[PDB]
């Protein structure tokens, strides 16, 4: 087949992880696949130049910036490159589709530079390749989290949006973009592990595909690097939302999550990283003063807790099981977001282990 | 870092809204569990923050709509109100990866101020900006979206 | 009004130096200058990457290799580049793959140009572009009459003549890489040896010793070199072709040939001994010693303890007494010249490694390089 | 980085046959030299068996004759005999960075032997291979070099 593989930083580290990529790599050529291969810089070694940049001009030039990031990873490109040819492969470096497919059909394994995971999907894309494998340190996407949740299982498949869902929601994986374009065209994904002989987590479905019996109850993720942020008192006129939001996009203030329901005002809760949070709430605090809100409120403690599963879509039954689950383990459920195949609750953090393992249970995960 | 793909609106959903539920443990599960023993498929839910009580709503198919209600009110003794709305309608942004270019979510909200439509109600993630707003402003909403994002 | 600067690792090894780099570039063209920079990998990151390369794969290509130390260079003069934009200057940076044309174009702007080693390129450019000065920056304010550790009282010279500069530099010294000393000399290119830490003016490369008037003319330097064994082939037959049975296998195996020695045959036979990194003294001689069988020599000796020690200066070209005094100060001390070696500038010796030390010692104080 | 090829027929070549090998002879040797004004170049000392070495240099032909009388009337020191050539010629190649490649060295040495030229003397370094022949050998032994090493350029010396 033609495979695409995707290695992050951590699977890069240190020569000796090099190296055993680069025994996968060969391994999947020798079987008898066309291999094209992205790879991010050696563990760390990006954030570490997004740190040098910053230290030497606080505002970089992304035209400079491009040059540090490609740089970076081209010390990851050639390490295996060179690497992959002392096991006997040939590698052929790239820094379009029409002349990978040359190298391709020469027998090269093509390593081209990365971000890697969009890089890397878009080349399964061009390529029609049969299966774009992303490689770090978690060997699946599990049921929820094995360090939290001792029933956890590794699911084998997965739908395109079920993942999104869980992407956008807790799970660190994949970036979300990467997985939209996969989406978008019809490219497979697996999560597999640079040290293992299992084939891992196949996200391939679309889920309106899925046949009804396969759409289940899929997966419960956790995040607790949120801070909330709720305005009150906002007056129900138009252009009164994009007055908190200009204000924050302003200030490169990550936004997750807002939520609006209805003295003929409303409020706006949204969800940032907790970095991000200090800064959010100066600059609110300001705007508040001018004749605009009556209190601006912040939280450092939340937590968000969701199911995913392309199986509530048309069945009546999950939200009351979800509530019920969070009931009877006596957690409060303060806050409550959805899309059409998620629901997701705002609580605790001290209470996320505790609920995460109530939903878990509830809903027959872990069989 | 994010990408957007396309818009969406929805004219087939009613709007439900259960004031003054008491922010305690299992109180959202009993207006749940009604609806669902009646087998009414639920979609959005909503609730925010907060007499220290707060606010749920969730949308259903219209079809169901004053079903749903019916479950809800002659049950209603716990809540203190049960809207039906009806003439709602839906409007989403797709994409993914929004979160680190909250531009994105700005320019959503911008873009109905000046088509002159009020947000009702907002539920957005990395992957979708939705709003309800009154289904007579959809095509309006619709068209404005597609402009300022193209 | 035209100046190269190229910054070592030791002058870019964190964003502060990388920052304080930037304004000293920025200064120097404030000053009125057109200035194009040349950046080494930060610190110690060269080694790191060549250390990666020789676990994954020892003798990598060399279009892995080029890929590899670009990527180290690239991230230096991105660095830089975004901290003179801070300083409020303009940059273009470039890849060799440019020239003088596209450089002087956007010198011609009033842009700083940051740009296949980097010492080389640097006076590579000079050269093409006919630069006033290529200034090499790092954390060593000089090139000194004698290694500090050793001779305490060595004192930073002032200025130096290319082939000088040179001269030391194939014995010892190691502060500029020769190729791009070479590069000066015949391209006519000055050369500032200057710290990057301090504004110390540092030590100019410039004339040929061709032109500095007898009376100028000099001592410069004592250099001492303690790295090397001493190979010596007995009983070669004195007949073309003999010397290249031994070179040939020596250069066939790779191993570095630094000086060699031949004196006038005097049986019918000569010898020869050569120098080579302790390194390559095993491998030499199982070469050489596996060759003495089928009767091309005698015997084949080996000694890695011996240490080579010089005094270079135009001053000796034209003056009679020094060979003399040289010869005379280690006596005096009390070590024994094993081997002479010279240039038209030059005295070179091997003596015992134990005697290295006393013997740069005597010839700096004899010589006054004080 | 290979720069040129120089050549030389200016010099004598004369030689100390038999010095011991003690710390002050070369000295003696040197200083008479010194004292009489003769201004030297290249100085060879290489091997020992006897115990004793030889010691040759050069220096300008004019002053061949007078330090070659210079060293005679200072034998037996040690010596067992000084020699005097008139007829010495010097060819070179200059450049930069040869340690590191020995390739060089022997395309050197082979270029000479391929046109036959008997290398009596040599004298190399990272920057300079030097070797004296019959100055008779002068113009083969410079174009073979000119030929091996692509280069027709003298400007090194
Ligand atoms: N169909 C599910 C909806 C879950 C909420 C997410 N749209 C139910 O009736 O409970
Ligand atoms: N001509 C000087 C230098 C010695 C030889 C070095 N090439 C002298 O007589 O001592
Ligand atoms: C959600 C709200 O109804 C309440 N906090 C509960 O847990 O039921
Ligand atoms: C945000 C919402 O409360 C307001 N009505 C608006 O449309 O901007
Ligand atoms: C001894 C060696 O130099 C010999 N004369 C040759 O030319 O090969
Ligand atoms: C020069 C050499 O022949 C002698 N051993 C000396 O040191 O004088």
């Amino acid at each position: 087949a033609l495979v695409v593989q995707k290695y992050g930083g951590s699977s890069l580290e240190s020569a000796e992880r090099i190296r055993n990529v680069a025994e996968r790599i060969v391994a999947t050529k020798k079987a008898g696949n066309d291999v094209v291969v992205v790879c991010s810089a050696m563990g760390d070694t990006t954030d570490e130049l997004l740190e040098l940049a910053a230290a030497v001009n606080p505002v970089p030039p992304a035209r400079e910036m491009d040059m540090l990031l490609t740089a970076g990873e081209r010390i990851s490109n050639a390490l295996v490159a060179m690497a992959i040819e002392s096991l006997g492969a040939e590698a052929q470096s790239f820094t379009t589709p029409g002349r990978v497919r040359e190298a391709l059909d020469e027998g090269k394994i093509c390593i081209v530079a990365g971000g890697s995971d969009t890089t890397a999907v878009a080349l399964a894309a061009a390529l029609n390749a049969d299966v774009c494998e992303i490689y770090s340190d978690v060997d699946g996407v599990y049921t929820a989290d094995p360090r939290i949740v001792p029933n956890a299982q590794k699911l084998e498949k997965l739908s395109f949006e079920e993942m999104l869902e869980l992407a956008a929601v807790g799970s660190k994986i994949l970036v979300l973009r990467s997985v939209e374009y996969a989406r978008a065209f019809n490219v497979p994904l697996r999560v597999r592990s640079s040290y293992s002989n299992d084939p891992g987590t196949l996200i391939a479905g679309s889920m309106e595909d899925i046949p009804v019996e396969e759409a289940v109850l899929t997966g419960v993720a956790t995040d607790k690097s949120e801070a909330k942020v709720t305005v009150l008192g906002i007056s129900d006129k138009p252009g009164e939302a994009a007055k908190v939001f200009r204000a924050l996009a302003d200030a490169e203030i990550n936004i997750d999550m807002v939520l609006q329901n209805v003295d003929g005002t409303t409020d706006i809760t949204f969800t940032c990283p907790r970095s991000d949070g200090r800064r959010a709430m100066e600059i609110l605090k300001k705007l508040q003063v001018q004749g605009n809100w009556t209190n601006v409120l912040y939280d450092d403690q939340v937590g968000k807790v969701s199911l995913v599963g392309a199986g509530m879509k048309s069945h009546p039954g999950v939200t009351a099981e979800f509530m019920e689950a969070l009931r009877d383990v006596n957690v409060n459920i303060e806050l409550i977001s959805t899309s059409e195949i998620r629901i997701s609750v705002l609580i605790r953090e001290d209470d996320l282990d505790a609920a995460a393992r109530a939903l878990h249970e509830q809903f027959q995960l872990g069989g | 870092e994010a990408v957007l793909t396309g818009v969406a609106t929805d004219k087939s959903e009613a709007k439900v809204t259960v004031l003054g539920i008491s922010d305690k443990p299992g109180e959202a599960a009993k207006v749940f569990r009604a609806l669902a023993d009646a087998e009414i498929n639920i979609d959005m839910v909503l609730q925010n923050v907060f007499d220290g009580t707060t606010d749920i709503t969730f949308t259903c198919p219209r079809s169901d709509g004053r079903r749903a209600m019916e479950i809800l009110k002659k049950l209603q003794v716990n809540w203190t109100n049960v809207l039906y709305d009806d003439q709602v309608g839906k409007v989403s942004l797709v994409g993914a990866g929004m979160k680190s270019h909250p531009g994105v979510t700005a320019e959503f909200m911008e873009a109905l101020r000046d088509v002159n439509v009020n947000i009702e109600l907002i539920s957005t993630s990395e992957i979708r900006i939705s709003v309800l707003i009154r289904e007579d402003d959809l095509d309006a909403a619709a068209r404005a979206l597609h402009e300022q994002f193209q």
